[PDB]
């Protein structure tokens, strides 16, 4: 069970004004 | 001469109209040739300098598009929804107030002016996933008849005799899963049975049969996600209102709706997919087909009798399968030179059915340089592996590839038109001796099967090659 | 005359009174026409190119839409969100300000102004439904009288001595949690139980909630709907019947949502009606925090297999109404019941037998021992259903190729190893409730399993 870090994935966002 | 513009709003006792005009929202008195009796709520007027409504437009056909939620109850009013949830209640225009109005209906909408002029519909959705495949029949399909059997008694049966079932209460099979090792065929067998469908469809005179791919329903957008996959469960429960049977085709469900505990959104497409299976289960022209290479990484929830009750294996081709596939690609058409037509008199068919047995006899005989892997136990001896035990029908047709592909070089070389037995001998082993340095040949369901044949887990393999 | 409009704001002593008007707060004077007492908040009033205002409309019906959040302490003022995710405070209109607002209702709004004028009705179907009336009795599963009396004294038995168990200085258990084999039903007891309970309170409300469409991992949001859950139960509380809360699958889930659900089942702790009930296939995939005594104390185990209990089963699923070859009558003279229940004994013998058909599973265990499991174990009520439908079909095939109608013995034998040869397979065979049935069956733990 070794420990391992991580890489993570935006997700856009929808913004007006 | 030059005259502004304004949408009109409503009309008052006092021959006073409200207009809306560059964001100002004013009464103002029309003109006496105007009458204000024939106007009409959301109708464009014209203005001037005065501010006097001196002409009477039309509805605009420009602005938003956005989606009706409900009827407000006064009957004039409509709560709708905008691209980014901007929920808002809008005044319907004359024409709204067949066809009725509807939920879900996309809308003509001006924020600013706040009314809902006219109706757009959009239904295309099912044309961007629609997917074409001709040319492949069950005719083309060699050495998979159970697999073929079971697959038209889970597909074409139920439609083709409602009323057995029904007399019998049995429930027709709604869910189909295909899994084996790669290249053994599955993609074939789901465009056969697109390719019948669509044969089926237009002898009742195509859009019907739907295929996706996996990483195809995935946006980048916090939301829209769950909407696509709504949009076509949508659209499938119109195609079977219509009565017409409808299939959905997910290729390669490796990618998503795998297991929840592996990870490292891919969280809530699958409850959402069992959701939408089981309310679609009332439809019976609905059948949900997927195709898997790994198997056990897809979640076991779905792999559960109800949604996907159907579960169908095709593996390796045995040396009948192998030569059953060679009569498939074989043909009689194909130019034989003319020394295998003399020891056959002429008889093309004759002397492909003997070089298909002589070809499946030299492919799948236990020869010394057949010998590809040498798989270790920790406790048992350990055994050699042969290529016959890695065939599938992407190999075979390689193979005949290949040797078409000699004898085009011959013909281009020496001039003698037509294809020679040594052709497929010496492909033979040019394919065998290609695949042998890589283990790629191996899937983790052979070595599954392997560890549970001879009882001991699988501690090394060696790629035997002189 | 062209007139403009502009939105009231506040009523002022010396006729003056603020109005919104282009997007801007300005302070104006009313005509004589209109009087300031009777102008209210929030209403849209007419000017004219002097800026004076001569009549007063109707409040805007069009506008953006808030979810209300609160109500400040003065009254007057609401803190509401938009869609943007947004919170402002807008003061409440003379109409708003029986009906009281609650947060989560939905209001009329103009940012600019900042004035909510009117509330927007709306119409909810997921948390209307709040009733499902179970109609599995007890005579839809067989073999388990044993288990029918545990349970009845498990939960049947409190319910009628309910002032002599609190008199007992002994605390009632709120909490059963059904674990088994997947392929065993687990969940028809539920149904069960819940209708034994309705026939004993003398309609009755059972809620069904899944597992994995509970999961609203975005942000915190399943915690969310669990409270709206419990807020639900507790509103039927409040009506004279009991209320059953039950989970599906709860092992789909569990720093997360336990210590939410805990809270939120300590919060119906009190209520005796309300009991909670879950089914989770995977005993070991139980968060141990649940597992405390306390909340979730009775957990009972169903066991698949014997062969008194999959008889029965067959003998329900094969009903009168099911078309019998005239060659089965033959034998018994058209007796239709005495030759279907000889049929359904003739097939259990046939799967509950120890032939050679019966390999299918060679375990080894770690000393070096044998032994062959027959069809007699991983036997379940859903692999006796596929087995049915499997025979259906065949019998389908036979009545369309042959012209014979009827279900023949040879139906049932071929459906019997087909679904037995699809079934033979390590993901539906799974660690869960395997290994350790078998360690306690044979005695000795086991370390590789072959099959065939
Ligand atoms: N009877 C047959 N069995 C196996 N393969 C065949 C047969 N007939 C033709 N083939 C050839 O096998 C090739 C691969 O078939 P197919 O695309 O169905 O496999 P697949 O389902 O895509 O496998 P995977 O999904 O693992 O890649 C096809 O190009 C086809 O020409
Ligand atoms: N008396 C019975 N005993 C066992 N199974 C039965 C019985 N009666 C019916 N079944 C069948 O068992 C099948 C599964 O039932 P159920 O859904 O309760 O199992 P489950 O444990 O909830 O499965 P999962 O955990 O995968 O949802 C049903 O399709 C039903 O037809
Ligand atoms: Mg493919
Ligand atoms: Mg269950």
């Amino acid at each position: 069970g070794s420990m391992a870090q991580e890489q993570t994935k935006r997700g856009g966002g929808g913004g007006d004004d | 001469p030059p005259s502004g513009y304004g949408v009109l709003l409503a009309t008052h006792d006092d021959d006073t109209v409200d207009v809306f005009t560059s964001g100002r929202k004013m009464r103002l008195t029309c003109s006496p040739n105007i009458d204000a009796a024939s106007l009409k709520k959301g109708q464009t007027v014209r203005l001037n300098e005065a501010l006097t409504v001196v002409e009477a437009g039309t509805f605009e056909a420009v602005g938003e598009i956005s989606t009706l939620r409900e009827i407000l109850a006064d009957g004039h009013r409509a709560l709708v929804v905008g691209h980014a949830d901007e929920e808002r209640v809008v005044w319907l225009a004359d024409p709204l107030i067949p066809r009725k109005l509807r939920p879900g209906d996309s809308l003509l909408v001006d924020t600013k002016a706040g009314y809902a002029f006219e109706r757009i519909p959009k239904a295309e959705v099912e044309d961007l996933v629609l997917e074409e495949v001709p040319d492949v029949s069950y005719a083309d399909i060699g050495g998979l008849s159970r697999q073929i059997e079971q697959i038209r008694d889970a597909v074409e049966l139920p439609f083709l005799h409602k009323e057995l079932y029904r007399e019998y209460s049995l429930r027709p099979p709604k869910g189909v899963l295909l899994y084996g090792p790669p290249g053994c065929g599955k993609t074939l067998i789901a465009k056969a049975v697109a390719n019948s469908l669509a044969k089926k469809m237009a002898e009742v005179r195509k859009s019907y049969f739907l295929n996706i791919k996996g990483p195809e329903l995935l946006n980048k957008f916090v939301g829209e996600t769950e909407r696509h996959i709504r949009l076509i469960f949508q659209r499938a429960r119109e195609k079977a209102s219509e009565g017409t049977p409808v299939i959905v085709f997910f290729d390669e469900m490796d990618s998503i709706f795998r297991t929840r505990g592996t990870g490292v959104v891919e969280t809530t497409v699958v409850p959402q997919l069992l959701s939408e299976i089981d309310g679609v289960e009332g439809l019976e022209n609905v059948i949900v087909i997927g195709a898997s290479n790994r198997e056990d990484m897809i979640d076991p929830a779905i792999l559960r009798p109800g949604r996907l009750d159907v579960k169908i294996k095709i593996e390796r081709p045995d040396a009948e399968a192998a030569q059953d596939i060679y009569s498939k690609y074989l043909t009689e058409f194909l130019p034989v030179h003319a020394d295998d037509l003399a020891e056959f008199d002429g008889d093309r068919s004759a002397c492909i059915k003997a070089m298909i047995e002589k070809v499946v006899d030299r492919m799948y005989a236990e020869i010394d340089d057949n010998r590809f892997l040498e798989v270790t136990y920790a406790n048992g001896d350990k055994e050699v592996m042969y290529f016959k035990d890695f065939n599938s029908g992407a190999m075979i047709q390689n193979v005949v590839d290949r040797a078409k592909k000699n004898a085009i070089k011959s013909v281009l070389e020496t001039g003698q038109p037509g294809l020679r037995i040594q052709h497929l001998l010496d492909s033979i082993v040019d394919e065998f001796a290609e695949n042998e340095d890589l283990p790629n040949t191996t899937n983790p369901d052979d070595w599954a099967r392997i560890s549970g044949k001879k009882g001991e887990r699988i501690v090394y393999i060696r790629t035997l090659v002189t």
